[PDB]
């Protein structure tokens, strides 16, 4: 996970949106250790979700607990720290990170 | 207390005479084939390049210089067993090279 | 490569003869002897090589040249 | 003493012949059939009045008999019934079985017997390495407190417990007066043992185990001799090897050198040291240990599970010190990821909400373990909403309430932790 490839850099997520997906992906994992500025844990969090170890029943992959995000929270919160509007790019996360690279 | 008993060892010669009694009864080449074809191709080199040689004179070769070294440290024994030692030494081999006539 | 006739092989070949025990510094003597023996058969034998106007060596000429030494071999054709 | 010969051999199934696990062990030459098998040039030599052939005898010129090996029938020049047929005619010496003083069971020779004469060939089963290594747990678990094994080669030992014969109960000697050899009988190795010099009737037959324990703890030896090392293993061991749990040593900075070097200055210079077992901790060789400051992560994972395992006041305390010492901001990240909060929760609760110490010592150690949490990078109550340490700084400032410096300090140490936020987490469906 902490190679120099990117699992990110397969989807239509800008390089500037990488943290804010690793971000997504850590907390739909129910992780709590994580502190933003560890990109390290952020990796491996993204890292078990789209590829994980163990999969469970009849699931490929751990991206469909991203379906339980309150993303209209989360852009409330970014809107109001950082003055960033980025509703539409959480939605565009979500589905680039639940199927890479779809045919649209 | 899953300890093991150790069987210790040998007396030194008891497996030398052992090896002797093995070696004195089979009668294969003891000089490794490879190496020797190389040694000859090195000594051979030295006087005209671009020289084979068959694999039957390199047989011949190798069972000659085994009889010369078999036969040397026969007299070799004879010697250290004349100076009341059990153990060869290179005076011996000089000697036994120098009564043989081989050295001058 | 004279170093390929390694210490256990010399050491088989002392132990045919009878030999119970081997001094440390007998390996490069024994070494030194072989190189000798092998040298003036060598030589023999190319020349005898030379003579037959030919470019690889028989072992014909090799038992010759050992038979001319008072070595004779038997087995290999003589 | 009393004989017992009767009462040992019924502890066990009586053996006349080594039992093989399968027939691929114990065959001489690793299995090579050896189709010329070492035939000795001895002529026969029999006795017309007794009609017994006296070839290959104790002064005789056999070569076999030399170089360990049995003449088999059939085979060699010297006849059947020549005098190298040891192991296969079982021509034992005659021995009886005493009861010692402490060591149990001993073999006592009935007759005066020769030098080099052979006394009797151990018996028992020929197994394989994992074999003998799931019989070993087996009878470790049964906790037997004595060795039944013996390695008739590599990879191959042969087995006392359960079947074998009288030579299972020779006691072993630091100057034995017996000796375990290995020969060669056909095409198979069996292991006899031979008098190493002149034995007179009732003297105890001893040879020397050399023991390999194999990681095992070393037995006392009680043998007796003058030349004693007085315990069993030609391997020093003592208790030179753990004095605590390998995380809880390496949190602490001590190494296998370390945990030698105490044991090695007290314990052979007439001091008291227990027997291997970290239930009880030893206070004073954690306050003898040296302390050095914390630069990998892995060493500051071992502290936290020695945090999570330890309960011991000094290894908390000396732990504590070294954390002190400690000042890579990486460390003290990975240790805030591992939660270090938390286990400095139960850490202060045990030492100053339970007492088992005093107030004046409690005091220095919470005086010795608010430093470093005053010091640690903190930048988010995330962190410390992990542990609600918080809540126990609060019970102890309250209970130790006359101890005004801790107070104070814990007051700083609210009003720091209380000016960081709370880092965001996402809401999640319900
Ligand atoms: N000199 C000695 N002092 C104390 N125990 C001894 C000893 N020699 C041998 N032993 C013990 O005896 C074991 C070997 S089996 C020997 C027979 C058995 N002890 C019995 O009396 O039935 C060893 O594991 C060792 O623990
Ligand atoms: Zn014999
Ligand atoms: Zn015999
Ligand atoms: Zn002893």
């Amino acid at each position: 996970p902490q190679g120099e490839m990117d699992l990110l850099d397969s989807t239509r997520i800008h390089p500037e949106d990488y943290s804010l997906a690793r971000k997504m992906a850590a907390d739909a994992l129910d992780i709590e250790d994580i502190d933003d500025d560890d990109e390290s844990a952020m990796r491996n969090a993204i890292y078990e979700m789209v590829f994980p170890r163990s999969p469970p029943k009849d699931e490929d992959d751990l991206t469909f607990k991203l379906d339980e995000l309150i993303l209209d929270d989360y852009a409330t919160e970014l809107e109001r720290k950082h003055q960033l509007k980025k509703r539409s790019t959480l939605q565009i996360i979500k589905e680039e990170l639940q199927s890479r690279y779809r045919e649209i | 207390t899953g300890g093991v008993m150790k069987p210790h060892r040998y007396r030194p010669g008891t497996v030398a005479l052992r090896e002797i009694r093995r070696y004195q009864k089979s009668t294969e080449l003891l000089i490794r084939k490879l190496p020797f074809q190389r040694l000859v191709r090195e000594i051979a080199q030295d006087f005209k390049t671009d020289l084979r040689f068959q694999s039957a004179a390199i047989g011949a070769l190798q069972e000659a210089s085994e009889a010369y070294l078999v036969g040397l440290f026969e007299d070799t024994n004879l010697c250290a067993i004349h100076a009341k030692r059990v153990t060869i030494m290179p005076k011996d081999i000089q000697l036994a090279r120098r009564i043989r006539g081989e050295r001058a | 490569n004279i170093q390929g006739i390694t210490k256990p092989a010399i050491r088989r070949l002392a132990r045919r003869g009878g030999v119970k025990r081997i001094s440390g510094l007998i390996y490069e003597e024994t070494r030194g002897v072989l190189k000798v023996f092998l040298e003036n058969v060598i030589r023999d034998a190319v020349t005898y090589t030379e003579h037959a106007k030919r470019k690889t060596v028989t072992a014909m000429d090799v038992v010759y040249a050992l038979k001319r030494q008072g070595r004779t071999l038997y087995g290999f054709g003589g | 003493p009393a004989d017992k010969t009767e009462e040992a051999l019924t502890t066990f199934k009586t053996l006349s012949q080594n039992s093989y696990q399968n027939k691929t062990l114990g065959n001489a030459h690793n299995g090579r059939s050896t189709a010329d098998g070492m035939s000795c040039d001895c002529e026969e030599n029999w006795d017309t009045v007794s009609g017994i052939n006296n070839a290959c005898g104790e002064y005789s010129e056999c070569i076999n008999r030399l170089t360990s090996i049995e003449c088999i029938s059939g085979t060699c020049s010297c006849g059947d019934d020549c005098q190298n047929q040891r192991f296969q005619k079982k021509q034992y010496a005659p021995i009886a079985v005493f009861e010692t003083e402490k060591k149990g069971y001993g073999v006592r020779a009935q007759a005066d017997i020769r030098q080099d004469a052979f006394i009797y060939e151990y018996l028992g089963e020929v197994i394989d390495e994992s074999t003998f290594r799931k019989r070993k747990e087996n009878y470790d678990n049964q906790g037997l407190e004595h060795f039944y094994f013996m390695m008739l080669q590599k990879g191959e030992f042969i087995d006392a417990t359960a079947k074998g014969g009288l030579g299972r109960f020779c006691n072993h000697s630091c100057r034995p007066n017996a000796y375990v050899d290995k020969w060669e009988v056909g095409n198979k190795l069996r292991m006899g043992i031979f008098a190493k010099r002149e034995i007179y009737k009732g003297e105890e037959i001893c040879f020397d185990y050399n023991v390999d324990r194999y990681g095992a703890n070393p037995q006392k030896c009680y043998c007796g001799e003058d030349n004693c090392i007085g315990f069993l293993g030609g391997r020093t061991q003592t208790d030179s090897a753990n004095i605590l749990p390998v995380p809880i040593a390496e949190a602490l900075g001590s190494t296998n050198a370390q945990e030698q070097r105490w044991v090695r200055l007290m314990k052979e210079q007439n001091k008291s040291i227990k027997a291997s077992d970290y239930s009880s901790i030893n206070e004073d060789y954690v306050n003898s240990l040296e302390m050095r400051p914390i630069a990998d992560k892995d060493e500051a994972s071992k502290v936290t599970s020695a945090l999570l395992k330890t309960q011991d006041y000094i290894i908390l305390r000396k732990l504590i010190e070294r954390v002190s010492l400690t000042k890579d901001p990486e460390v003290l990240k990975e240790i805030v990821r591992l939660r270090g909060y938390q286990c400095v929760a139960n850490i202060l609760t045990m030492i100053v909400l339970d007492q088992e110490q005093q107030q004046v010592d409690v005091e220095s150690f919470t005086l010795s373990v608010l430093d470093m949490l005053e010091s640690w990078p903190n930048s988010s109550r995330n962190r410390i909403s992990s542990s609600q340490i918080e809540s126990v700084l609060e019970s102890v400032k309250t209970k130790l309430k006359k101890i005004q410096p801790i107070g104070k300090k814990i007051n700083s140490l609210l009003n720091s932790w209380s000016k960081l936020e709370i880092s965001y987490k996402i809401p999640k469906s319900q």
